[PDB]
């Protein structure tokens, strides 16, 4: 909202690397941002890297969307068309470079045809964007890429698409995700550059150490260039968007709890959470319950929205126990969390027998051993 | 006979007089066709006409189209035009009656209908070129080796009449001026009465500007642009007899944007 607006302003005063990034929901925010831009810059349909066959280059995908946009802006109302197919064919012909698992020599004389020397696909792409903005009468093109949480590996590829092809001043990148995975993947295939025999032989702490230093420094430096900090976006969180304990509350959220909910029955968001917990927790309205719900307002918006949408849903269903309607919701919310916790899974074996053993397991895993039975969500792990 | 469905003063008058919301105009259209064939080709023996009309309505119903230029243009297209060699070509056995029909109608509509509904291989980007020709390798060879030899071309200004249509639409006021200046002459009065009894320059201009409006509105729909609101108030064809339309107190001029600079080009 406000965040997307500042971001819009930031990219706008950028045409005057060239890659804004959004930490982190994420997709909703990015879609809203793109709607915002609809100082002439033309946007691209959002790029979902995880939603692409294992064999495409980000560049081919970009070329496809660009093809559509150019062609239809062209069928709207020539020689510009005629000029475009030349670049298109040049791209097709030089396209092999990326795919080819081996160099075929015939590509040599191919490279011998005719402004840097060779068949630079990146320069070809730059004339491509030149033609595109020349024809669309736009200052630049936005390339909008989705997070790669579902496939953090394909993202690397977009990174090289950027580095090798998007070092142009009429293109701007909008990346989204967690830079931690970026770091890992870039590191992972940094390590892949070494020679297998090398590490196979030098398996000693000393040399392990300095190569780790080298790889980590290179990862850091390369992330610096690819994602220069200035244009990165931190984004405001839901609890950051909500009063910590009531001494805040820029832009009250308010949520719907009943089907009627004629915009005046909205029971805040913090207050709805507190009711759900206290009554499902039989928790009183004291300080710990508050902080309990603060350690709830962290959770990712999807998880919290599901867990608080199945809460009142089933309460209304039963009303035409709060703790069990809420317990069933927590079960779905943390199931794989609880599943990897190694704790009771079957629902037909609830009892109070399994509860004591499971509490023992939780306290041992949280270490503690002093107030673990308090079951405070104070652990470092979100699991 | 379909020529009658595309050239009929009776049908034109009747349609233009009736609103856009009658529906089920079959019988009146049929009667108009009977009349028009009577005046144009009176010599037909009074039963062949009904035979043919029944035949056509037959094909229309079995093929599940409605009585309209879409259907008629379709029928004409399959009957006459084909894809061969280069671009659509007219059948050798049928060229003569092709000319008979052309004497009455314009080719471009059929040409478009055929291109849309039975285009050749999607390889030869078709550029509209009038008129239509049959194919013979022998005649083609003779032409290529010796070319044609034009001597007598003084009929209509010096161009084909079809262009005079778009020329009038681009200079509608000039068309009215020239028509009037000549309408006072007895000859042209006789000819106008002979062709359309109740023409007069007033309904002349009305028809021209109405056609302009039709082209405009159907431009909007063809480009699929939002079907402007005033189409709802657009209820009687005569409403196209004015350069602007009154929906509710507010006047709309019909003009829109066109892909090409020359909105009046045959292309």
């Amino acid at each position: 909202k406000s965040l997307r607006d500042q971001l819009v302003e930031s990219i706008r005063n950028s045409i005057a690397r060239n890659v804004f990034f959004v930490d982190g929901g994420k997709t909703t925010f990015i879609n809203s941002v793109v709607k915002s831009l609809n100082v002439n810059i033309k946007c691209l349909p959002t790029i979902d890297p995880t939603k692409l066959p294992r064999h495409e280059p980000i560049l081919v995908t970009v070329t496809a969307r660009l093809n559509k946009m150019v062609s239809d802006k062209l069928k709207g109302y020539r020689k510009q068309k005629e000029q475009w197919q030349n670049h298109l064919a040049q791209l097709q012909r030089g396209l092999h470079l990326l795919t080819d698992k081996e160099y075929k020599p015939e590509y040599f004389s191919d490279a011998l045809k005719l402004s840097i020397g060779g068949q630079d696909l990146s320069e070809i792409f730059e004339e491509l964007v030149k033609r595109a903005c020349e024809i669309l009468d736009c200052k630049a093109i936005l390339i909008t890429f989705d997070d790669i949480d579902t496939q953090f590996d394909a993202g690397w590829d977009v990174l090289e698409s950027i580095r090798k092809f998007f070092n142009s001043r009429k293109l701007v990148v909008v990346a989204t995700g967690d830079l931690r995975l970026y770091s890992q993947l870039i590191r992972g295939k940094q390590y892949e550059n070494y020679s297998k025999t090398l590490l196979e032989q030098e398996k000693e702490s000393v040399r392990l150490a300095e190569r780790g230093y080298m790889v980590e420094h290179l990862e850091q430096q390369y992330l610096l260039k690819l994602f220069p900090v200035q244009k990165r976006i931190q984004l405001k969180t839901m609890l950051q968007l909500v009063g910590e304990k009531g001494k805040a509350g820029k832009e009250e959220i308010k949520v719907k709890t009943e089907p009627s909910m004629q915009d005046i029955d909205a029971i805040d968001v913090r207050q709805a959470i507190g009711d759900a917990v206290r009554e499902g927790l039989n928790l009183r309205e004291g300080s710990d319950a508050d902080m309990y719900v603060n350690e709830l307002l962290k959770q990712p918006v999807r998880l919290l929205m599901q867990v608080l949408q199945d809460f009142y849903t089933k309460k209304y269903h039963a009303t035409s126990s709060v703790p069990n309607l809420l317990r069933n919701a927590l079960y779905g919310s943390m199931l794989s969390n609880i599943y990897r916790a190694g704790l009771n899974y079957e629902q037909h074996r609830f009892g109070m027998d399994s509860l004591c053993k499971d509490i023992f397991t939780y306290v041992k895993q949280d270490r503690d051993f002093n107030t673990g039975f308090y079951l405070r969500p104070q652990s470092e792990s979100e699991a | 006979m379909e020529r009658f469905l595309l050239n009929s003063t009776v049908l034109l008058y009747r349609l233009s007089t009736v609103s856009l919301d009658e529906v089920s105009l079959d019988e009146r259209v049929e009667s108009s066709v009977f009349l028009a064939q009577y005046e144009q080709a009176r010599s037909l023996p009074d039963h062949v006409a009904k035979s043919a009309w029944s035949y056509l309505v037959q094909q229309i119903k079995q093929r599940n189209m409605k009585l309209g230029p879409v259907a008629i243009l379709r029928l004409i297209a399959e009957k006459f035009i084909k894809n061969e060699k280069g671009g659509p070509k007219i059948d050798l056995p049928m060229f003569s009656e092709w000319q008979t029909l052309m004497s009455r109608v314009s080719c471009l509509p059929i040409i478009a209908c055929h291109q849309v509904f039975n285009p050749g291989p999607a390889s030869q980007e078709y550029s509209f070129r009038w008129p239509l020709y049959p194919y013979h390798p022998t005649v083609e060879d003779y032409i290529t080796r010796e070319c044609l030899h034009e001597t007598h071309q003084h009929l209509n200004g010096s161009t084909s009449a079809e262009e005079c249509w778009l020329d009038a639409l681009k200079h509608p006021e000039a068309c009215l001026r020239d028509f009037e200046k000549g309408w006072a002459s007895q000859e042209m009065k006789q000819l106008c009465a002979q062709i359309d009894p109740s023409l007069t320059p007033r309904i002349f201009k009305d028809r021209l500007q109405i056609a302009c409006n039709i082209r405009e509105i159907l431009c909007r729909v063809a480009q699929g642009v939002e079907l402007p609101e005033w189409i709802a108030s657009m209820q009687n064809p005569q409403q196209l007899a004015n350069s602007t339309i009154l929906h509710n107190g507010r006047e709309y001029g019909f003009a829109t944007v066109w892909p090409i600079d020359d909105k009046y080009s045959q292309e």
